[PDB]
RNA sequence: UGACUGCUCCCUAGCAUGCUACUACCG
RNA sequence: GCGGUAGUAGCAUGCUAGGGAGCAG
């Protein structure tokens, strides 16, 4: 904390990578022996050798992955389009990149206005499609990362938020795995820079024994890896002009980060029934489960949103910084006290603070999060809790303690006071009292940014929980933000649930013999996602019906919707669906001399099959 | 399941089964051939039953490692393509100027971000507007970072070349405007 | 991890691993080499061995295929599969295989650890693919004998020219001279840096070190060794006579003080390669330069099986050719540097086996063949591919240093590809132009091995002379003593003040060691010795071993001198035949 | 995927072991391949065994398995034969009418063009069938003219003479007027701009 | 040039387990 | 007449592998 504000007095030229030169074989070469960050001060490294005579794998991996090489092989750079601190640039020439439109779908549009829909003065109309973007905009959207200064938290609150975060990620377990009992799912996806240019990651996770690989995580345990990371356009459907981009890291800090953090990941990812809902199924009544579980015992339940602007590029380093540093709080037995601290500088290193290539050259990357590593669906939602928690621990202190009714949320506030500004070590008997509190009072609900809250409201109305300004100003003060109260829904009924979350709203319906919670899309983004596809991926029925069977059961509750239309749009699906089935047979018929003799799929083009999604049996 | 060392028995048992079938031998003679045709059958019990395992299996190993060659081979094609691209970018160091001035660190070690600051001698220089052009990149020559630069080519998006006689106030709407100048260090 | 296999160019996965070199075997001729050996190891993609926990056994019928590992029969699984069976070993394409009937000239090679003559007898008796696999075993199996020596440790130094030296403990001492040249190293605090390279001789130990260090404690010597890398391509094309010379061009202006060259040159310039049966010394150091200026259109490659005996080929190439298109490539040993160095394509390129890159010419010259193997060869027409080639030597010299014979010496025609066709195939050219020595040894070696081919060149001026003499022979480690020798070195230099001013021959420098301390004339091995000789030499015999009696240590050595030597052939080796002057022994 | 030139019914079969690779349907294509060295067709995907490192090529060696095509040496036991019933595997497998009358066509697409027996044959055919003869005319020409070395010009001298050279052992090429000879210049990779000439 | 996590549908393959049916052997 | 054992077949469930696709942050 005090790092962060010291480091704004020096030079922007004196931070990254630290390079020497070393001798292999009487070759010179330059690599990187250490760091200069600007929270965690000066790293040395540990394990370089000033001489040696040839190197066999992973001493080429850790090599070629550093920028150090390739920044001194390259040409000093000056860019006046944006105020990021420019490196180098590798090639001769910048590479300018463009996002190709959409390809329609006509006979899908003609099958829809011939059942009458996109009429004049209808409620339901296209809003959703693909926009087409111009050349320099990747660089013209990677420049967003000019709206994060350097932040200065409170510390002294910050110490004891902590502390609560930690008390809300109790249940989990964590530790470091052998390298032969990894999960990957999806190994044929890109992975880095420079390593994408001889194959995908598959190729480098069978080149790689299980000893080659534990080396090469117990190395970084005691060294610093610097490393690239590229950045690309995505292509998918929007409802703003403004493009997307994704990042991905190189492969030397996911093969280390997936052992390190897998165990907790996954861990996460399998409980039912708590603050964190990652992986949680909407189908099969699991809405109904996690809406009934929000409302635990709130007394006189409100509902309540937010959503900050900008999450992922106003992000502040020191939050980020106990992101990390709660999210490896398990390690307690499996590694030492300064492996963990190498550890988070290898993090801090790879992920918060590396080499962005946007373009066709380097720059720098001031802070934010890279959404490309293993850690960020996570790392997002506890950043989300202790935002909540601060937000919280500030609408409680600032009440005039005078006009508080009741004999124990005064003693409360008192021993608050006490434990933040006047103790110097954690009271595990006030955090525990404070955190029931907190449960009983301001029970949420999280996923990776998106957050809906059920709340007190005879006691939010005099602020005892924060209602919706002590949020604004947390953000204001804490975030360099302003969330306008425009994107902050507030619901004074319950018996419908949240306004929308995960874009979903909530309806409650009657099936069966009781009422249950099912959630339905916004119908626009269905009608928009069945007629704009990129080619030949549908650009026609015939060859890919399994599109429109995924895409009817994400929208069979919209039958029950008292609008009319919404039930239209599933009814139209259906019946394109058994259009396009008879006519597929009907082709591969003529063309043929026989056709289909047994089907069973007669069961797609009825409600029968979409219901069953519904049910809490399986 | 043809040559099997039991095909032969149970050849020669069907055999004396049909030869005392057509001869209408005593029932003895009928048991006899309902029992040691029943174990002609209980010798192809395993025979034609367990090789067809044995080959599945020999088939399974066959391909695993014709696999784990294949991945062997990769490896070493990516270890030669790594290896070749760092001898052969490494020369682009010009070990002149940044061996002069490592020796001038405290024990040999200096920051990253002033290597190309001082040890490049090829500038590229992107400017977005024809006044932004103004301010860095004027006349012939332009100075920066401590030094003395000198332009040698102009471009533009299209990667065309234009001289620099046509950059004026007038004529700048009439080009593609991401302008990419790269210069030289004078001496 | 797959290749072609040694016998049938079939692409399978399998290595023996009893073999020192491991050479792909083709799955049938696997099975051949694999049931007649001692061969019970094969090596795939995984090594066939039971991977059981605790078990040890290392055959191949000694395992079943179980599961997705092997086991025998302690360990195995009731389902099971015997990879011995078919007669085939199991390992990749099994269906892809013709086998050889040639199996036992591969068992032959194998098995036999290079002890004998036999040795080079089956080494050159084999296929070209078998032969060069033979060359690469020979050059381990030498690699891994010569360092089965001590570590010479010096921990004091008195001076120069000796060292208060020492080894390591039980391994015994190399022998003596410059075939065990020593490129020791020493410790710092961790590992091994410079020394220098020397050749260690008995004083006390004397090193004639071709370069310079000061030495101090604990500095230690050994002869390193390298790694032998396989060897790609054959070690000679096959050749074809062509029909017309194409690549090469048909000069019309001749200097012509090589008179007997020219027509040598039209006739190569039809066929690839041709050895020239050059008597010692026969202006064998002319002809590349005569073709130089004769045919100035070809890339000529100059080329010696040492970086001491190239001085041949890279003196005069700067006396009578131009100087700017010529080239040779000097590693990091010193040598000639009067060319230049890293500058592969040229002209003229002159260098070594060790340290030459790959190119394309269309000329090659190679001289010293009797000391070469196929080896080297090989290396050479792998580094290098061109239109035509001409190599220099004869069969009838000093070969290699065949330190594994230690039966019966090898027989000449045996030595390696060019040697045995010089007799079997024809000899490309022959030779009796020899300006360089008298009637008296061109007529004794016509008669005696070089078939008659040369004629009486010049004046015989009597001045060599042959003994009746007896000697007796001693032997310390590695090396011989010859006292009544020794002082008859003097004894015998007698009767006129001019024979010292001389070169001293013995097989065993030891003696010439001895012999210093009382004349102290030029010391001179026998090995190493071609080109570099005075017009008049002694030749003490100092042994009767075959190490000096064979039919040709000798034969270049009498003509060494111009006109007069010391002939003593106390040796009953080929001392019946000749007719010189002789005296008694005063 | 297109009408057979000798049925005009829709197929997805080219024969690989011929020329030009026509158009043929299931009946018309086992005709044409029972009765000549034909023993490669292609279709959408080629047919050889894709099990793991095979090496077979013929038609009538695979066997159809499930998403993939395997051979006797490597078929697991669920075979299929490709070739049976008088009608090879392929798209489209009813409607097809062929024809007993093939042997023109075996002749004229395993025809090498070689001697007047084979342009008589090219002038008795049909009409579609005298279009892929003088495809085939085209296609062997093409792969003749290109059966000898490329002139490598090493030296020069005076006009209208030069040192010219060839590549390895091709053999000497027509001189005349027929050839329009036209080399390409080397930097140091790239073949560019010598031009066109004519050698006499 | 194509990121990370998380749920869902479909097709195939193998394994196991279970159930069931049909000829043989044993008491 | 029952029990048990080994062969070939049909059926269900689960676990795993592999491919293709759709939504969410
Ligand atoms: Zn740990
Ligand atoms: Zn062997
Ligand atoms: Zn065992
Ligand atoms: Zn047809
Ligand atoms: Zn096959």
């Amino acid at each position: 904390n005090f790092n962060v504000l010291f480091s704004t007095v020096f030079p922007p030229t004196s931070f990254g990578p630290l390079v020497r030169k070393i001798f292999v074989d009487g070759v010179p070469f330059v690599v990187s022996t250490g760091y200069h960050f600007r929270e965690l001060g000066v790293v040395h490294n540990q394990d370089v050798n000033l001489h040696s005579s040839r190197l066999s794998f992973k001493e080429l991996l850790v090599y070629a992955a550093d920028p150090a090489m390739h920044a001194a092989s390259g040409n000093l750079l000056l860019d006046k389009r944006t105020t990021c601190f420019s490196v180098a640039a590798l090639t001769n020439n910048v590479a300018f990149q463009t996002v190709k439109p959409g390809n329609f779908n006509k006979d899908f549009y003609d099958f829809a206005v011939s059942k009458g829909f996109f009429k004049e003065g209808s409620s339901v109309e296209l809003k959703h499609f693909f926009f087409a973007q111009d050349g320099n905009a990747a660089i013209s959207d990677y420049d967003y990362y000019r709206y994060n200064l350097p932040t200065m938290c409170d510390i002294r609150q910050l110490l004891f938020v902590v502390e609560v975060v930690d008390k809300y990620f109790d249940c989990y377990d964590g530790g470091c795995i052998n390298a032969n009992q990894v999960i990957v799912n999806n190994l044929d996806k890109s992975a880095g820079f420079p390593f994408n240019k001889w194959g995908k990651a598959r190729l480098y996770y069978d080149s790689m024994s299980y000893e080659d690989q534990d080396a090469l995580f117990a190395y970084t345990k005691r060294n610093v890896i610097p490393t690239i990371t590229q950045m690309n356009l995505k292509y998918a459907i929007s409802a703003k002009n403004r493009a997307r981009t994704v990042a991905g890291v190189s492969i030397c800090s996911t093969m280390t980060n997936r052992q390190f953090h897998q165990k907790l990941l996954k861990s996460i990812a399998a409980t039912r029934g708590a603050t964190v809902v990652i992986g949680t199924s909407k189908f099969y009544g699991g809405w109904h489960n996690m809406l009934k579980t929000v409302y635990s015992d709130v007394e006189n339940p409100h509902l309540m949103g937010w959503d900050y602007p900008k999450c992922d590029r106003a992000m502040p380093n020191m939050l980020r910084i106990m992101a990390s540093l709660v999210l490896a709080r398990k390690h307690t037995t499996c590694c030492s006290l300064s492996h963990r601290f190498y550890r988070l500088a290898n993090e801090c290193a790879q992920v918060l603070s590396e080499m962005v290539m946007c373009g066709g050259s380097l720059y720098v990357k001031p802070g934010g999060t890279s959404s490309g590593d293993a850690t960020t669906a996570y790392a997002n939602s506890v950043f989300n809790i202790c935002q909540a928690v601060t937000a919280n621990v500030n609408a409680l202190l600032s009440t005039d303690g005078n006009k508080i009714a009741d004999k124990y949320v005064r003693n409360l506030q008192h021993r608050l006071y006490e434990c933040l500004y006047r103790n110097r070590d954690v009271d595990t008997d006030f955090v525990n009292e404070f955190y029931a509190y907190l449960r009983k009072h301001f029970s949420m609900m999280i996923l990776s940014d998106d957050a809906v809250v059920c709340f007190n409201s005879t006691y939010a109305s005099q602020g005892l929980v924060a209602s919706i300004k002590n949020f604004k100003s947390v953000l204001y003060y804490q975030n360099n933000v302003f969330m306008s109260e425009a994107k902050c829904w507030t619901e004074t009924d319950l018996t419908k649930g949240p306004h929308e979350f995960c874009s979903q709203h909530t309806m409650l319906v009657k099936q069966g013999d009781d009422y249950v919670y099912l959630p339905y899309p916004d119908p626009s983004r269905i009608l928009g996602a069945g007629c704009f596809v990129d080619d030949i991926v549908k650009t026609d029925g015939t060859l890919m019906i399994e599109r429109f069977v995924s895409l009817a059961i994400d929208a069979y509750p919209l039958t029950k919707h008292p609008n009319q239309e919404y039930a239209d749009v599933f009814h139209l699906y259906l019946q394109y669906i058994r259009k396009l089935h008879d006519e597929l047979t009907g082709h591969m018929l003529d063309m043929y001399s026989v056709m289909l003799t047994n089907d069973n799929t007669s069961r797609y083009w009825e409600p029968e099959f979409y219901e069953a999604m519904y049910t809490p049996h399986t | 399941f043809s040559s099997l060392p039991s095909y032969a028995a149970f050849a020669t048992a069907q055999e004396a089964y049909e030869q005392a079938v057509a001869n209408g031998d005593s029932e003895v003679v009928l048991k006899k051939l309902k029992k040691s045709l029943n174990v002609a059958k209980s010798e192809f019990d395993r025979d034609a039953a367990m090789q067809r395992k044995l080959e599945k299996m020999a088939d399974q190993a066959m391909t695993q490692m014709y696999k784990q060659a294949r991945s062997e081979d990769k490896r070493a094609k990516v270890t030669s393509a790594m290896q070749t691209m760092l001898f052969t970018m490494l020369r682009k160091l010009d070990n002149d100027a940044l061996n002069n001035i490592i020796n001038n660190a405290r024990d040999g070690c200096v920051p990253l971000n002033i290597i190309p600051l001082t040890t490049a001698a090829k500038l590229m220089v992107v400017i977005p507007d024809y006044n932004t052009y103004k301010n860095t990149c004027d006349g012939t020559t332009f100075t920066y970072a401590s030094a003395l630069w000198e332009i040698q080519q102009v471009v533009d998006a299209d990667s065309k070349i234009v001289q620099l006689s046509e950059i004026s106030m007038d004529n700048s709407p009439n080009l593609a405007w991401p302008l990419i100048v790269t210069a030289l260090r004078a001496n | 991890a797959v290749g072609a296999c040694v016998l049938c160019n079939s692409q399978t996965s399998l290595r023996c691993g009893a073999c020192i070199r491991r050479p792909f075997l083709c799955c049938k001729c696997c099975y051949d080499h694999v049931i007649s050996t001692s061969h019970k190891l094969v090596l795939s993609v995984n090594p066939y061995v039971c991977n059981a926990p605790g078990c040890d056994v290392t055959d191949v019928t000694q395992l079943y295929l179980g599961g997705m590992s092997y086991y025998c029969k302690s360990h195995k699984p009731p389902i099971s599969f015997p990879l011995c069976a078919n007669g085939q070993v199991f390992g990749l394409y099994k269906n892809t295989c013709v086998g050889s009937d040639n199996v036992t000239d591969f068992n032959a090679i194998a098995t036999c650890d290079w002890t004998n003559a036999g040795d080079y007898i089956l080494a050159n008796t084999c296929t070209e693919r078998l032969k060069l696999f033979a060359a690469e075993t020979l050059k381990a199996t030498e690699e891994t004998f010569k360092l089965s020596y001590g570590i010479a440790t010096v921990r004091e130094v008195l001076s120069d020219r000796e060292l208060h030296l020492s080894w390591e403990v039980g391994k015994p001492r190399p022998p003596l001279n410059r075939n065990y040249v020593f490129t020791g190293y020493r410790v710092t605090k961790n590992s091994k840096v410079q020394i220098g390279e020397y050749t260690f001789e008995k004083g006390a130990v004397v090193y004639r070190g071709t370069t310079t260090y000061k030495l101090n404690v604990g500095d230690y010597f050994v002869l390193t060794s390298h790694t032998v890398m396989p060897l790609s391509a054959p070690t000679l094309v096959p050749q074809e006579h062509y029909v017309r010379i194409t690549g090469l061009y048909p000069t019309l202006n001749i200097s012509d003080e090589f008179s007997s060259n020219v027509a040598n040159y039209q006739k190569v310039g039809m066929q690839k390669y041709s050895t020239l049966q050059g008597p010692p010394g026969t202006g064998k150091s002319h002809f590349a330069i005569g073709l130089a200026l004769y045919y100035p259109s070809a890339r000529i490659v100059y080329t010696a099986c040492s970086h001491a005996a190239v001085d041949a080929l890279c003196e005069k190439a700067l006396k009578y050719l131009p100087i700017d298109k010529c080239s040779r490539i000097i590693p990091a040993v010193e040598c000639f540097d009067k060319f230049k160095v890293n500058s592969t394509l040229e002209q003229y390129v002159f260098c070594t086996v060790n340290a030459l890159p790959e190119t394309t010419a269309d000329i090659v010259v190679f001289d010293e063949i009797s000391m070469a193997t196929n080896y080297d060869l090989s290396v050479v027409n792998a580094r290098l591919r061109a239109k035509h080639y001409v190599y220099i030597g004869d069969p009838a010299q000093l070969p290699a240093p065949r330190t594994l014979l230690t039966k019966g010496t090898l027989e000449p025609e045996y030595f390696n590809s060019v040697c045995r066709l010089m007799k079997t195939i024809g000899p490309d050219m022959f030779l009796g132009t020899c300006r360089r020595c008298p009637a008296e040894i061109v007529d004794t070696v016509s008669a005696l091995v070089y078939d008659n081919k040369l004629k009486a060149h010049k004046d015989k001026s009597a001045q060599c002379f042959k003994m009746f003499y007896k000697g007796v022979i001693t032997h310390d480690v590695s090396s011989a003593i010859n006292r009544p020798q020794i002082g008859v070195v003097r004894e015998f230099l007698t009767r006129n003040p001019a024979w010292r001013k001389a070169v001293f021959i013995s097989p065993y420098n030891s003696q010439n060691a001895v012999a210093s301390k009382i004349l102290g004339l030029p010391t001179q091995t026998v090995d190493s010795s071609q080109g570099s000789e005075y017009d008049y030499v002694i030749f003490t015999q100092t042994t009767e071993t075959a190490h000096s009696c064979n039919v040709n240590r000798f034969n270049v050595a009498i003509t060494r001198a111009k006109v007069g030597i010391l002939c003593i052939m106390s040796d009953r080796d080929l001392y019946d035949k000749l007719q010189f002057t002789s005296l008694e022994i005063p």
